[PDB]
């Protein structure tokens, strides 16, 4: 059934499980046409399939081709994202498919669940939790190669870098959520926070700054006084 | 005109027989039911006043023999028998006649309701649904689970309806997930028309018998299939134009004759809403539409 605080340590045992976000699978600029009308401009998407125990990244590049030429966009895009999971699924080995894949909206249960007949043992799950996968395009490097594809393609991460040579993976997936959510409340701080000392620098094969065990520390901490800052100029308290 | 004849009543009893009803006191002088129209399926039914736990009957069709009803004092219930010596069951009949104790079915004659809901209805698909080879007659109670039921547990005692499931390999074509699921009309017409019911009448049919065995037992494993049934028509996009006109005039006299205070129990607000309001058919079921617009606005 439904995923929550109550069976929150279960992302973290040994049952294979992915996430599945589809919040910027369909993304659009609204804008003037010459008439004074107004029309959408549709831009590079992607889903955002995440395996929280390991940190693999299934990052599914959505172009912008895909939708020409079809009707009800929004209504689409359910059912794109979960004809690319259930492919997904069928190209991995038996022993890599995840026994459970948990939807972080509830409208994609029906469109996943139909895709995925094939597989009656793979439970499809929603979520209570607001997860903050929505901010992924603000990972400068996740955005780039949305941006820059001129066909779907797929593009493999590790979302946590190195950290589990350090880590637990209850861990690393906080530390994630929490910098998700800065970046989702306030971009503009949040990015400042991550990179203000020219000193720490990203890896090329990573995502996040090679920062220290004590680093990590103070960087945690200046994200939670930005959630809960952003939180008073939000509702003034 | 056939008559149903009983041996005795020798407990307390609401006797249904079709959309009417009647009581019967504990060892009253009843000897039956006559003037029974022929040309239709029938169904006789029970409630006793000590137990309305349990609804049952019989479903019959008086062309296929003569049958009579009479009380088991070991398993407590009135049971439906046939009577093979033709000569012996006109001699009791017309005895009860000459002794006038029986009532009659009492038919209006502008009324065409049991005709209305039973349109389609044969004996031989009831018997399908309902499997006890040895017997004419087939008996239903408010109980009985379905095939359907089963599977989510006695199976000879269950009610073969056939599988509808919006959510399942028969109903959803590989690659065509999205379009099968928002249109059912694949579903409807090449699997379960062509396929499985092989024409509109044997679908209608059974549909109209899952609602009177909802309507006149409770039985709800019959209303699933009910509601199931018209909201796999009202969701396909693609339906003949005559089956939507019939299917108008079926869910007509089925809310017409439905009890005003079952309805919050054998109403699904879910598909009803639906069907009559969003789904491709919203605007092809006129009559059914009026009638329920003006009899249960409150579900809507
Ligand atoms: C801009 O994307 C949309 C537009 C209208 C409705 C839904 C969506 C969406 N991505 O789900
Ligand atoms: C006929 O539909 C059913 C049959 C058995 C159990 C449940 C259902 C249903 N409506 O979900």
């Amino acid at each position: 059934g439904a995923m929550n605080s109550s069976n929150y340590a279960e992302l973290f045992n040994n049952d294979i499980k992915l996430f599945v976000d589809d919040t910027n699978v369909y993304r659009v600029t609204v804008h003037k046409t010459f008439e004074g009308n107004v029309a959408t401009k549709a831009i590079n998407g992607c889903i955002f399939t995440l395996n929280p125990k390991t940190g693999h990244l299934f990052l599914k590049i959505i172009h912008t081709s895909v939708w020409a030429g079809q009707k009800r966009l929004s209504q689409l895009a359910k059912w794109k994202t979960a004809e690319e999971v259930s492919a997904l699924v069928r190209s991995l080995p038996k022993e890599e498919q995840p026994k459970q894949i948990i939807v972080t909206r509830k409208a994609m249960l029906d469109p996943l669940e139909v895709h995925m007949l094939d597989f009656p043992n793979i439970a499809i799950r929603p979520t209570e939790l607001r997860l903050p996968f929505s901010a992924a395009m603000s990972i400068d490097k996740l955005s780039d190669v949305v941006m820059k594809a001129t066909e779907p393609q797929m593009v493999l991460f590790n979302i946590y870098d190195d950290w589990l040579d350090r880590i637990s993976s209850y861990t690393a997936f906080s530390r994630l959520t929490l910098l998700l959510r800065a970046l989702k409340t306030n971009e503009e701080s949040a990015k400042m926070i991550l990179l203000s000392d020219p000193t720490i620098t990203i890896k090329s094969y990573h995502l996040w700054p090679s920062f220290t065990d004590e680093q990590w520390i103070t960087i945690e901490s200046q994200m939670r006084d930005l959630i809960l800052t952003e939180y008073g100029r939000k509702y003034n308290v | 005109m056939n008559t149903v004849p009983f041996t005795s009543a020798p407990i307390e009893v609401t006797i249904g027989i079709d959309q009417y009803s009647f009581n019967v006191k504990e060892n009253q002088p009843f000897h039956g039911i006559k003037d029974i129209p022929i040309g239709h399926v029938h169904v006789i039914h029970f409630q006793h006043a000590d137990n309305s736990s349990m609804r049952y009957g019989y479903w019959f069709d008086c062309r296929m023999g003569n049958f009579y009803i009479q009380y088991d004092p070991k398993d407590g219930l009135y049971k439906m028998m046939e009577e093979r010596d033709g000569a012996k069951f006109e001699n009791i009949v017309h005895n009860f006649k000459e002794r006038q104790m029986m009532v009659s079915y009492p038919k209006i004659d502008e009324d065409d309701t049991w005709y209305n809901l039973t349109e389609f209805v044969q004996m031989d698909k009831i018997r399908k649904i309902v499997r006890k080879d040895e017997n004419q007659f087939s008996y239903v109670d408010s109980s009985m689970t379905t095939v359907q039921e089963n599977e989510l547990s006695d199976p000879a005692h269950s009610l073969n309806y056939t599988v509808i499931n919006f959510k399942s390999r028969e109903a959803i074509r590989p690659g065509h997930e999205m379009e099968d699921f928002l249109d059912k009309s694949y579903y409807l017409n090449t699997v379960m028309l062509q396929g499985i019911f092989k024409n509109s009448s044997n679908y209608f049919g059974e549909l109209q018998f899952a609602f009177l065995n909802a309507m006149f037992f409770g039985n709800y494993g019959s209303s699933l299939q009910w509601h199931a049934m018209i909201e796999l028509i009202c969701s396909s996009a693609t339906v003949p134009k005559h089956m939507l006109d019939k299917l108008d005039e079926i869910l007509y006299y089925q809310i017409k004759t439905l009890p005003e205070q079952y309805s919050d129990i054998l109403l699904n607000e879910r598909v009803w809403n639906i069907c009559l309001y969003s789904s491709f058919q919203k605007n092809s079921l006129h009559n059914t539409e009026k009638i329920m617009e003006n009899k249960y606005p409150e579900l809507l």
